[PDB]
RNA sequence: ACCUGCCGCUACCAUCCGUUGGAUAAUGGCUGAACGCCUCUAAGUCAGAAUCCAUUCUAGAAAC
RNA sequence: CGCUCAUAGCGACGCUGCUUUUUGAUCCUUCGAUGUCGGCUCUUCUUAUCAUUGUGAAGCAGAAUUCACAAAGUGUUGGAUUGUUCACCCACUAACAAGGAACGUGAGCUGGGUUUAGACCGUCGUGAGACAGGUUAGUUUUACCCUACUGUUGUCAAUUGUU
RNA sequence: AUUAGCAGUUUCGGGGGCGUAAUGCUCUCAGCUGAUUCUCAAACUCUGAACAUUUUUGGUAAGCAGAACUGGCGAUGUGGGUUGAACCAAAUAUUGGGAUAAGACGUCUAACAUUCACUAAUAGAUACCACAAAAGGUGUUAGUUCAUUAAGACAGCAGGACGGUGGCCAUGGAAGUCGGUAUCCGCUAAGGAGUGUGUAACAACUCACCUGCCAAAUGGACUAGCCCUGAAAAUGGAUGA
């Protein structure tokens, strides 16, 4: 009926630090200054010692509940990023009509030239804070790092959503961008 | 059917008359007539015929002529209405009385095609513009 | 290479679960239709696989 | 049914109609046939029973009763063996439905064979239940019991209402339990009679087991 | 009566003109728990219809 | 059934439903009279989406289909025959999908039918006459009222300065 | 009316190996008779019940038609059910104060506080009464059963997952795995002549099966509360708002 719930807790290291003024925390290190907001289902949070970082909820559900894990996760994520990039090396496939993708950084676009035939750029702008570098072997894979994970990820998707065909069979083509190793983590 | 109209469709569509017109064969296979059932293309609406091409392919029959070509329908093609146009240009063709000639499904004419031949038409079916001689 | 990458492709479309109501591709794994109008269905087709 | 979509027969009404000296054209039940499996086994060999049960009142179609029966008869070779197999049904449809016909089924207005004379001839011979009296019964070894109520799982569908499953604690088609049923063969004091039991005659029997003893062989 | 016939009115029987933003649906994802995994979802959110609502367009309130 | 394979696509035997676009059952309202049927005309409406767009399936290589969803925004035809819806062929087409709205619409229509008087034929009937039997000819009246609507004047007398 | 086997039989019906067909043995059929069981009968019973509701007949059913008892609109409205011939409260002289009735008590609209659970749904909200079903749901709530677990679990990930042996078949081949059968043992904590993927087929991987670590709960199966799916129709739209 009401179940009572409790806290889970995320462990800083000294080399970053932690703001929380308002239930809205931006962890900070090496990296940047990456920031996520919280309290939004009456998800109680507290800082004790610079070491911790505790999720308190003591009266509710289930559902409740479900909430103070997930956030403990992606502060947990953050803090992750901050330290050392998340990386999202995808990998391309097409050489009937070589998929050939370019892009900018800085401004932050990434933009697909051949695609199955497509005489069209797919221009795709990533969110701040995504760098795009690729040691290909054989015109393959791209690689996009960031540091919010949340974000990088989501831009590395829609890139790949992008490079899709609507129409025909999927096992037709078997072709497009498509994501090899994401939660890869470089070695600092 | 066919179709390939061409590059355009050489603009706005003009008549003699729609469905129920007599346009001559003007052509060396002994169909004499050439009577409209339809015309390619039209959609159309509530109540409104479907309409005579400037230089576009028709459900047709020949209704005096051959009685081998007589009965059974046959796709043609309009070569010139009596009742009159003006072009993208600033030209107004009309002609005497109204003609075509009974062709393939795929446009071609048969024979050779007798009498003048609207430029329009022979642009959009290119075996027209081969076989003749008079292209105006 | 080709066979590394037509898997991955394989496992982004084609290896995951319809449903016998929605159609809607799950994961490969799954175990309910995960709509509201279906009503979570519990009733879950594998997507085909083909060599052509 | 045939002529009608049984949400007209759904539900017990009426006074019971019969195949009788008053009926006539009644037709012939869907199902003269009630028992599936091996009818000579023993009420001894077999010792697991499951049963069918409306919650609800309700007249079973003789047709849906044989739908029923023949999912039963298919979950055979899926259960494992006809042999350790018994069924019975448990209600025979007895009672007929009653049809007045409208003429008109492609056009033309009565009022003179409308709803005057209108009583129906019997077209529908169905059975009656309760709440909780029994439409299917299974016998057979402990082997198959998540077979056989798969079995009626499937009957379940092909019947309307709802039903219930309940296992037994008796032996299949026998007044006594498992407990009571082996102090019977233990102490030696039941009398077989094939499919059946009888057992010996004390407070069953005593004007005619006063001087007897033919009465305990 | 007939042939011309102006201004005028008019004939896809002539001519010219009919846009672009956010919001969503289905649906495809992303992070992500409930349920150490796992999951488009519960918290949270990305894309996204002829849709939705605006922009543009007609009238202009006992409205200013 | 579907090579294989219950549910891609179907799906026997059996059960539960919706629907008021069939017709019957009914006779509650109208016989001091709601003008009966059809077709033309025209709006608006519902979705059970035929096309369209965006999608998800497939026994989806492609084209071509088939199935599902969101979705009614926009489109949904010309004839021959029949009093005619219904029907039944030809013809184009993106598609020629279902319907509703006093079986939408007779002071909007013609009246083709049906429903009177005249007649003809058949059948039935001793006959007068009958016939969801055919056939042929057979007055579609009234708005100048109230409203609703189209467009137009006038008012905006507390839309505050004689405007 | 009507299902099921069981028993004693049947040179008194019939056919098989034996025997004269056999009814004798060993099998099945047919008929009789004896002991049991299934279901049961408005026009049956050994036995027996103190327009509204309840009973009931016909009808697929209807706001259809038709009966019984009683209650209701007739010289009978009022208060309530949003509104209403039949439901309740309850009977109508003209009045005042009081206190209740049915029914309400966010606001409409006289009439509030408290306290606990449930739901998160374009939901749901005053019997009649203006609709909802079967069947689904890893939605949430409650609950019942048995099972797993300190011989250390679940979930996870890490390791191992052998031999006789290519068992016999089919079969150049199909070796656990086109397909079929029997499906046995050795050694081990541990391993089915094997769950799938895959391989021409072997292998490889994955499972069953066993241990490492983490460190305490876990797994199934139903049951019923609310919510969802089912759940489409026609002017705009009604828990009365």
């Amino acid at each position: 009926m009401k179940v009572i719930n409790s806290s889970r807790k995320v462990q800083i290291p000294e080399n970053v630090t932690v703001d929380v003024k308002g239930r809205s925390v931006k962890v900070t290190g090496p990296r940047g200054t990456l920031s996520k907001s919280f309290d939004h289902a009456s998800v109680d949070i507290n800082l004790v010692g610079k070491k911790e970082l505790t999720v308190d909820l003591w009266f509710g559900n289930r559902k409740q509940i479900a909430c103070i894990k997930t956030i403990t996760s992606i502060i947990e994520n953050m803090i992750t990023g901050v330290t050392k990039g998340y990386e999202y090396k995808m990998r391309f496939v097409y050489a009937h009509f070589p998929i050939n993708v370019a892009v900018t950084d800085g401004g932050r676009v990434v933009e697909i030239r051949n695609f199955f035939g497509e005489k069209i750029v797919r221009r795709i702008e990533l969110l701040d804070g995504i760098t795009c570098y690729r040691n290909e072997k054989a015109k393959d894979e791209i690689v996009l790092t960031g540091n919010s994970l949340e974000l990088l990820s989501q831009s590395c998707a829609t890139i790949q959503l992008r490079s899709a065909i609507k129409y025909k069979d999927v096992r037709k083509f078997l072709d497009g961008i498509y994501v090899s190793e994401r939660n890869v983590l470089e070695s600092n | 059917m066919s179709k390939a109209q061409a590059v355009g469709s050489n603009y706005r569509v003009s008549l003699g008359l729609p469905v129920g017109a007599v346009m001559n064969s003007a052509d060396n296979s002994g169909a004499k007539n050439l009577y409209v059932i339809a015309v390619k293309g039209i959609k159309g609406r509530l109540n409104r015929l479907p309409s005579a091409g400037v230089g576009d392919m028709v459900m047709a029959t020949v209704k005096k002529g051959k009685p081998e070509l007589r009965k059974k329908v046959c796709t043609g093609l309009v070569v010139r209405q009596r009742k009159h146009w003006k072009r993208k240009d600033g030209v107004y063709i009309y002609f005497e009385d109204n003609a075509g000639v009974m062709c393939n499904p795929k446009g071609e004419v048969k024979g050779n095609i007798l009498g003048p031949v609207a430029k329009e038409c022979s642009d959009l079916w290119p075996k027209v513009a081969t076989n003749a001689g008079t292209i105006v | 290479i080709e066979p590394s990458l037509v898997i991955l492709a394989r496992k982004y479309k084609c290896d995951k679960m319809i449903c016998r109501k929605c159609y809607a591709r799950l994961h490969p794994r799954a175990v309910n239709c995960r709509k509201k109008k279906c009503g979570h269905s519990n009733n879950l087709r594998p997507k085909k696989k083909l060599l052509k | 049914m045939g002529r009608r979509p049984a949400r007209c027969y759904r539900y017990c009404k009426n006074k019971p109609y019969i195949k009788s000296r008053y009926c006539r054209g009644v037709p012939d039940a869907k199902i003269r046939i009630f028992d599936l499996g091996r009818k000579k086994a023993s009420t001894d060999e077999f010792p697991l029973c499951v049963h069918l049960i409306s919650l609800e009142k309700e007249q079973l179609s003789s047709e849906a009763i044989e739908a029923g029966r023949i999912s039963c008869n298919k979950y055979i070779s899926k259960t494992g063996g006809k042999d350790s197999f018994h069924m019975r049904v448990r209600v025979h449809p007895w009672h007929v439905l009653r049809i007045n016909k409208m003429l008109s089924c492609a056009g033309a207005d009565r009022l003179q064979t409308g709803m005057r004379g209108a009583f129906g001839k019997p077209m529908g011979t169905v059975a009656r239940v309760n709440i909780g009296q029994i439409i299917f019964s299974i016998r057979t070894r402990d082997n198959m019991l998540a077979n056989v109520v798969e079995a009626l799982r499937r009957s379940s569908y092909k019947f309307p209402g709802r039903q219930k499953i309940v296992v037994s604690k008796k032996w299949g088609f026998t007044a006594y339990n498992r407990e009571a049923y082996q102090k019977l063969k233990a102490d030696g004091r039941l009398m077989n009679d094939g499919a059946n039991v009888k057992v010996i005659t004390n407070h069953g029997t005593l004007a005619q087991y006063a001087k007897d003893i033919a009465a305990a062989n």
